[PDB]
């Protein structure tokens, strides 16, 4: 809702469910100002706080529009290190839809389309921003999130290895080559490849591969 | 029961109800359904003392105009069409001219039937629909059509003189630019919002004056039967522009000679300068040929659908598509007499003619009208 | 194995007999894929070798295949029209 | 109540992105080295480090 | 004159600088009394302040501006049936929503859009007004008025230059139709610009094929009617003197199937055109090309029409694409289901030509697999080389979850429950898992039922399915029917055609009775198990081992497992017992899903079940009374309540159970009923003949939001199960069954409506004919 005051009176409600931890309230007067006055100043910083507000409500493609209205109304600020940080945060968390991260069966096997968002948005934090605080964090989603496609695209790696289309398994393969070489199940799929290649028989390219993964013994 | 259904917009009645002077009908000889309650643009004839009467299901009449004793019969029902003695379907309106009752249908023929049977002396195929009456004279069957054809077919046969496109709407915009001929000059209306001189003698357009509105990037009325027919005295034309603003104009050129570029006029008869009218509120008004100066006002036919005004028996008489005759005065709009001869509407306009006033509704059908 | 039912593993990016007589040792690899186009695998990290492999099972016993290698040289020259056929 | 394994907690995924680790990479011999950073996903890294995780802030 | 400052005042959306720069007063501007002016316009070329007072203090600015900005609000009134929004979007077409700047001059071009709206939609006949309702700070309402009279309908279609059909029997072919008469009722009927524009091409079709292929529409002229409800149409045509299909000019790039072609081309040298069927025979080369990888076939037929005996050749101009198109293929909308499920249910291979079917052939099994929303894709074509499309498999799936509803009343008062959740193939990792049980204080029942369909990459469907029924049934400790039930049953399915497919099982039927009931085809059984325990009491116990084999064979032609609407999945299941089986049993059982399109749009689909089956014992003995059949309220036949269809159990003149409750528990015991006493349950039949018709029905207040999943269905439930063993010795004095003419029915309306848990059918039926005892419960909701 809209519940309308003064706009700071607005901004002051529209922080103090935020210090309640009562997004939905905040939410419902940090749209109080955004509705009555958008061109209120800090709507960029109630663009801001949404973001703490939705993602801490678990209302995450909220802040995920909320995240591309402070990029809209702020192609340029200082604080679109915290939003690009939160653009990929939200995409990592687009992720999350049911208890299989418990069971092992968790997404890297499955559809990763935010997660590869998620990937440029956090890459694109830490290039668009070196200078955040939120840098190394989004670096260090990024080095997970290599390796959730990669282990995915090892599950296609599976599937044509139990498919047995040979000619298939090695694109598959170079698909995990020439993205990400730090990833064990790229060298992991170093024999699978190898393997197709013995199973249409191309042992000795599998022999070269078996030098590489002799190189990669190491 | 049926009180919670359904949901229409607003329409007036009749208000003003008077008939001090008692109208009634001359006889109501009624022949079957007329022009039926779908839209034709058929219109039936008295001429001679004989109400050449019709349907279009087939059975055209010639009644005597003193009882309706019926003259002559024909039945124009189509034997041999595609589905086994369809009906006549008549567009085009009862003229009868010659030994030739010129009708068209909508089969696209115009039929010129044998005055004295009713049998068919010609016939022809159109081309599209006559979207006019059937203007017929100078040997020429002078139409515009559906597809805004100027037709000129020899009248004793039907050969087609020719046939030109002239101003044809965005789609049928339904108003009926009748190519009244006069001086010289084929002078026919235009659905475009237009207006046109064009040859009477080969059908070579003298000129097309665009007058105001019509339909098609400009949402007009389609309610509005604007009489885009010009009625043509003089050199100055009269005519209507389709979104019913009247015009006069110059016959040779185009160029306005006054103008009631104004309302959504529908029906006029151009009584010299008493130009009585039928609004979109149906609210009659005179006004002269010295611009369209407003004689008198009177909107005691609120929304109702009328017919066109005539003065008969010396008063201004308007039928309506609700039934009702009203007989406004000749000045302002007094009631003097008021005929509910009729509840299924007169889709026609009255014919004050061979002592009668003629009307063949859609079911109120051949209504001879006297006071 | 005793099962009745087999359905068939079938996968081509194979060459015909027509697609051979196109090209030659020499002719390069442009040059081959004017007439053979790409091949839906290549030697990855050395020369050319455009691998134009046909897989195919055909039900419980037996296996068809042509794996056809295409070594175009570093020039793009090819070296080698390898049409090896199953196994 | 009781479990083998943690009755309460088994939420849709964790914080393993938090807790990432790169792994083992190519050491591969001359003329069989692939272009294995030509997708994205060998990370393009800048740093400038700041906190991680729940210790980032949220304006 | 120069600008000192301006005086910034009612802006709403605009700054105070930002008024500044489209003030040519600007300060330290040089200020003409042009520069007033331009500041007039220029400021109303904001659009955003609505008067624009530029004065100054000498020359000391000040511009006294009063604004358009913040729409407050935009209401909406006498829209009965047209959505709001649509109105909005007319207005979202004129630039304007709420918080925008509300100019006061286009408050008809709104009504215009309105109107315009009005006029293309079918309509004309209705009213807009814009009602302006000022706000503060300068703010607005837009209140919207409709007074709707009447949409525009469809009154007679001429068509002239038709000469050999009947324009009355083209409308019959026509979508623009009318005419319910009290002789054949068709429902009511409206007007659509756009279902002009179909029976156009309906037209051109209908000539198409005869053979006319000099037919052309000359024009169309619809009626502007003065009435704004008549649309009276006059359409001109030319008919096009039918031609001659009289041979094909076929070739172009070929690709060596040209033969193969010209199977697709094979056509009567002088029948009739049918240039219908040449569109089709060219897209019979793009489905044979396409299959031959070829995924651009360029076929491009022309008829050589000639007129001269009124004949049509025809050349076709072919161009296949190359073979090798799929390179790869990718997988997306499976966030909670493994890809390589999805993957195996895929035909197309990568490294491979093009199979043009293979894709949707995998998709139809996708379309079987049945959790999905919508199964889809992207058939990107990669450019760079015509052996690359890389195939984005992306669908949408289906939820998952199915729970069965039944209680007594529980957490009130002793827990007593039935539960059970499916888990709809558990997380998409290739395990159908579905799980039920009941715990009461009259039972304690486990179950599972857990398929993994590619254990074995063939097909083979892993289906264990276990046991545990302690089924006490307690008047005070066990003394009425207690049964502790429990054993296994691990079944498989292989691959035997791609619709064929058999079944095999091992059931373990271990059963552990006491105090068995007086109802005398109980015993009967027992006395063919040769037990002979008093039938006067229930003080009989029954324990038996029993070991089955099952079998039977499902077969596979029909759409869908989501939303299946035409084929016929004939699915046979049975069972023998084997020697060590503790009873000589068999049963079979026969079952159809047989699906009819009566309507062809599929909102009327014939949709065929039966139930039969018939089982005895396998020498010596019966088959169990338990292992008999039912129907009736829960089951396929609805309206009555649980197991009203079989043969009616009547107990033997009885003394006790063991223990009767105080004129409770009643089992024609000494405590109540000391005699013969007759029980209406169905107690069961060693044959089956259920047959109910279903008949799929669309639902015409329900937005396909959520109209598309669901589906409406009206049946006549009726059916026969009797006990060939049910003799008429001296259950002569009981009903008596041992024919199937014990037809029960009932008659009604199913309605699923699926859930975020899936499809849970509730329903109303009616029995008019029961047979022998039914009770009726004729409010039946299910899942």
């Amino acid at each position: 809702e809209v519940p309308d005051n003064p706009p700071n009176e607005i901004y002051a409600t529209a922080q103090q469910k935020l210090q309640d931890g009562n997004w939905r309230q905040a939410i419902t007067q940090l749209e109080a100002l955004d509705n009555r006055y958008p061109f209120g100043p800090y709507s960029q910083q109630v663009q801001l706080d949404l973001i703490y507000a939705y993602y801490k409500n678990a209302d995450l493609p909220l802040a995920q529009a909320a995240i591309d209205r402070f990029i809209r109304l702020n192609p340029t600020h200082p604080n679109i290190d915290y939003v690009m940080y939160m653009r990929g945060l939200t995409n990592m968390a687009l992720d999350d839809s049911a208890l299989q991260g418990f069971f092992g069966v968790d997404r890297s096997d499955r559809d990763p389309q935010h997660a590869r968002a998620a990937f440029s948005d956090f890459s694109k934090l830490v290039r668009g921003y070196p200078n955040s605080q939120y840098t190394t964090d989004a670096t260090k989603r990024l080095v997970f999130l290599k390796d959730r496609l990669a282990k995915y695209e090892y599950s296609v790696a599976e599937y044509y290895t139990e498919r047995g289309a040979w000619v298939a398994v090695v694109n598959r393969v170079e698909g995990m080559l020439r993205d990400y070489p730090d990833t064990q199940a790229t060298r992991d799929a170093l024999p699978l490849m190898e393997n197709a290649y013995r199973q249409m028989q191309m042992n000795a390219q599998a022999e070269k591969v078996a030098k590489i993964i002799a190189a990669n013994s190491s | 029961l049926f009180n919670s259904e359904e949901d229409v917009v607003k329409m007036s009645p009749l208000p003003t109800v008077e008939n001090q002077f008692t109208p009634t009908t001359a006889w109501s000889t009624s022949v079957g359904s007329g022009i039926g309650n779908f839209y034709s643009n058929l219109h039936p004839a008295l001429a001679d003392n004989v109400v050449y009467a019709a349907d279009r299901a087939g059975l055209v009449k010639a009644l005597n105009a003193d009882d309706g004793k019926e003259i002559w019969s024909v039945s124009l029902a189509e034997k041999d069409g595609w589905f086994s003695k369809e009906p006549a379907l008549l567009s085009g309106g009862v003229t009868v001219s010659g030994g030739h009752v010129y009708i068209g249908s909508e089969k696209a023929q115009v039929y010129a039937l044998n005055t004295s049977d009713g049998t068919v002396a010609w016939q022809t195929k159109v081309a599209g629909e006559a979207l006019s009456r059937p203007v017929v004279s100078d040997g020429l069957v002078l139409i515009h059509t559906s597809n805004g054809q100027l037709q000129a077919l020899n009248e004793a046969d039907g050969a087609v003189k020719w046939t030109v496109n002239l101003d044809m709407p965005s789609l049928s915009l339904r108003g009926e630019s009748a190519p009244t001929t006069a001086f010289g000059a084929a002078v026919v209306g235009g659905d475009n919002g237009r207006v046109s001189a064009v040859l009477m003698e080969q059908g070579q357009m003298i000129w097309q004056q665009r007058i105001s509105q019509a339909t098609g990037s400009t949402e007009i009325d389609r309610l509005s039967d604007v009489d885009t027919t010009p009625v043509v005295v003089n050199g100055v034309v009269f005519a209507l522009a389709y979104n019913g603003n009247l015009t006069a104009l110059d016959l040779r050129s185009g160029q306005i000679m006054w103008k009631r570029e104004l309302g959504s006029v529908n029906d006029f008869i151009v009584d010299g300068n008493r130009i009585y009218l039928v609004d979109q509120n149906d609210r009659v008004m005179a006004l002269t040929i010295d611009g369209g100066v407003t004689l008198w006002t009177q909107s005691d036919l609120l929304h109702r659908l009328l017919t066109s005004p005539v003065l008969y028996n010396g008063n201004l008489v308007v039928g309506d598509s609700e039934g009702y005759l009203h007989w406004i005065n000749v000045e302002d709009g007094r009631f003097v007499a008021q005929q509910k001869v009729d509840s299924s509407g007169f889709q026609t306009e009255p014919v004050a003619a061979d002592g009668k006033l003629l009307i063949q509704a859609k079911d109120g059908t051949v209504y001879s009208i006297t006071r | 194995e005793r099962v009745v039912y087999r359905p068939d593993i079938n996968q081509g990016n194979y060459l015909t007999a027509n697609d051979v007589s196109k090209i030659r040792v020499g002719m390069t690899q442009q040059q081959v894929a004017y007439a053979l186009g790409t091949p839906l695998m290549s030697d990855p990290f050395g020369t050319n070798t455009w691998f134009y492999v046909f897989r195919q099972q055909p039900g419980h016993e037996g296996v068809t295949q042509q794996t056809l290698t295409l070594t175009f040289n570093s020039s793009g020259v090819l070296t080698n029209i390898d049409n090896k056929p199953a196994l | 109540c009781s479990s083998d394994s943690r009755y309460k907690r088994q939420v849709s995924g964790d914080e393993a992105y938090l807790e990432a680790a790169p792994l083992a990479e190519l050491h591969a011999p001359a003329g069989m080295i692939l272009p294995v950073t030509s997708g994205d996903y060998a990370i393009p890294v800048t740093n400038g480090s700041g906190a991680v995780g729940k210790a980032l802030d949220i304006r | 004159f120069v600008v000192k400052d301006i005086h910034f005042e009612g802006l709403q959306r605009v700054a105070v600088g930002a008024a500044l720069l489209s003030m040519p007063v600007r300060t330290g501007d040089t200020v003409n009394d042009e520069d007033i002016s331009n500041t007039i316009r220029a400021l109303f070329a904001t659009g955003n302040f609505e008067d624009v007072r530029v004065l100054r203090d000498g020359d000391t600015l000040l511009v006294q501006v009063k604004e358009r900005p913040t729409i407050a609000s935009i209401t909406f009134s006498g829209n009965k049936s047209v959505k709001d929004d649509m109105l909005k979007q007319n207005l979202e077409a004129s630039g304007v929503r709420v918080g925008e700047s509300l100019d006061r001059t286009t408050i008809a071009d709104i009504e215009k859009g309105l109107e315009d709206f009005y006029y293309s939609v079918g309509k004309y006949s209705a009213s807009v007004k814009a009602v302006v309702t000022p706000l503060p700070r300068n703010r607005v309402d837009l209140k919207l008025v409709f007074q709707e009279g009447v949409s525009a309908e469809i009154q007679q279609i001429n068509i002239v230059g038709n000469h050999a059909f009947t324009t009355d029997e083209l409308i019959s072919h026509f979508q623009l139709r009318d005419e319910v008469p009290w002789w054949n009722v068709v429902g009511d009927r409206k007007y659509q610009k756009q279902k002009l524009a179909g029976d156009l091409e309906t037209l051109r079709s209908y000539y198409l094929d005869r053979g006319y292929a000099r037919f052309n529409i000359d024009s169309t002229q619809v009626s502007l009617t003065p009435d704004k409800k008549g649309i009276y149409v006059t359409v001109n045509i030319t008919e096009g003197d039918q031609y001659k299909l009289s041979g094909v000019e076929v070739s172009g790039n070929l690709a060596g199937h040209s033969a193969e072609i010209e199977q697709l081309t094979k056509i009567e040298p002088g029948e009739l055109y049918n240039g219908t069927k040449v569109t089709k025979m060219e897209d019979d080369i793009k489905k044979l090309l396409g299959r031959y990888g070829y995924a651009y076939p360029r076929v491009q037929s022309m008829p050589e029409i000639n007129d001269a005996d009124k004949t049509v050749k025809l050349r076709v101009n072919v161009d296949a694409g190359n073979r090798f198109y799929v390179r790869k293929i990718r997988f997306e909308g499976n966030d909670t289901s493994k890809d390589a499920v999805l993957r195996r249910e895929m035909r197309q291979m990568e490294g491979a030509w093009l199979g043009s079917d293979l894709v949707d052939q995998g998709k139809e099994r996708l379309n079987r697999l049945g959790f999905f929303e919508t199964v889809d894709t992207d058939t990107q074509r990669v450019p760079g080389s015509p052996d690359q499309v890389d195939v984005v498999y992306k669908v949408k799936e289906r939820n998952t979850g199915s729970f069965n509803f039944g209680i007594g009343y529980g957490t009130e008062s002793g827990v007593s429950f039935q539960a059970g959740v499916q888990q709809d193939n558990w997380l998409g990792t290739g395990y159908a898992v579905g799980i039920n049980g009941t715990k009461n204080d009259y039972q304690t029942y486990a179950e599972l039922s857990v398929t993994n369909p590619y254990f074995t990459v063939d097909g083979v469907s892993l289906g264990g399915r276990l046991f545990y029924n302690d089924f006490q049934a307690d008047d005070a400790d066990l003394s009425d029917y207690t049964n502790k039930s429990y054993g296994t049953d691990v079944t498989l399915g292989f691959p035997i055609n791609e619709y064929n497919s058999l079944r095999a099982g091992l059931g373990y039927v271990h059963n552990s009775l006491s105090n068995m009931q007086p109802q005398v085809a109980m015993w009967r059984y027992l006395y063919s198990m040769g037990e002979h325990p008093s039938t006067s009491d229930q003080d009989n116990s029954f324990k038996t081992d029993d070991f089955t084999f099952n079998y039977g064979w499902t077969y596979n032609k029909l759409d869908r497992g989501y939303f299946p609407t035409d084929g016929s999945r004939v699915n046979l299941t049975g069972k023998v017992t084997i020697p060590g089986s503790d009873n000589e049993y068999y049963k079979v059982t026969l079952d159809t899903a047989t699906y009819v399109p009566i309507d062809d749009d599929h909102k009327w689909v014939v949709l065929g079940r039966t139930r039969w089956g018939y089982g005895d014992g396998l020498g010596g003995k019966e088959m169990p009374f338990y292992e008999n059949f039912y129907a009736g309220g829960s089951s396929t036949v609805r309206g009555f309540q649980s197991n009203t269809i079989g043969p009616k159990a009547v107990y033997f003149p009885h003394q006790a159970s063991n223990y009767d409750p105080d004129y409770d528990y009643e089992c024609a015991t000494q405590d109540g009923a000391k005699d013969l006493c007759k029980s209406d349950d169905a107690v069961g039949g060693n044959a089956m003949a259920v047959a109910s018709l279903e008949f799929i029905t669309p639902t015409p207040f329900i937005s396909d939001k959520y109209a598309n999943s669901v589906r409406t269905s009206f049946f006549w439930d009726m059916g026969t199960v009797w006990d060939t063993n049910w003799d008429s010795s001296q259950y002569s004095g009981y009903p008596d069954y041992s024919d199937p003419s014990n037809i029960r029915m009932s008659a009604g309306i199913a309605l699923q409506w699926m859930s975020p848990l899936g499809p849970l059918v509730f329903s109303y039926a009616q029995p008019f004919k029961k047979y022998d005892g039914d009770k009726a419960e004729q409010f039946q909701f299910n899942i």
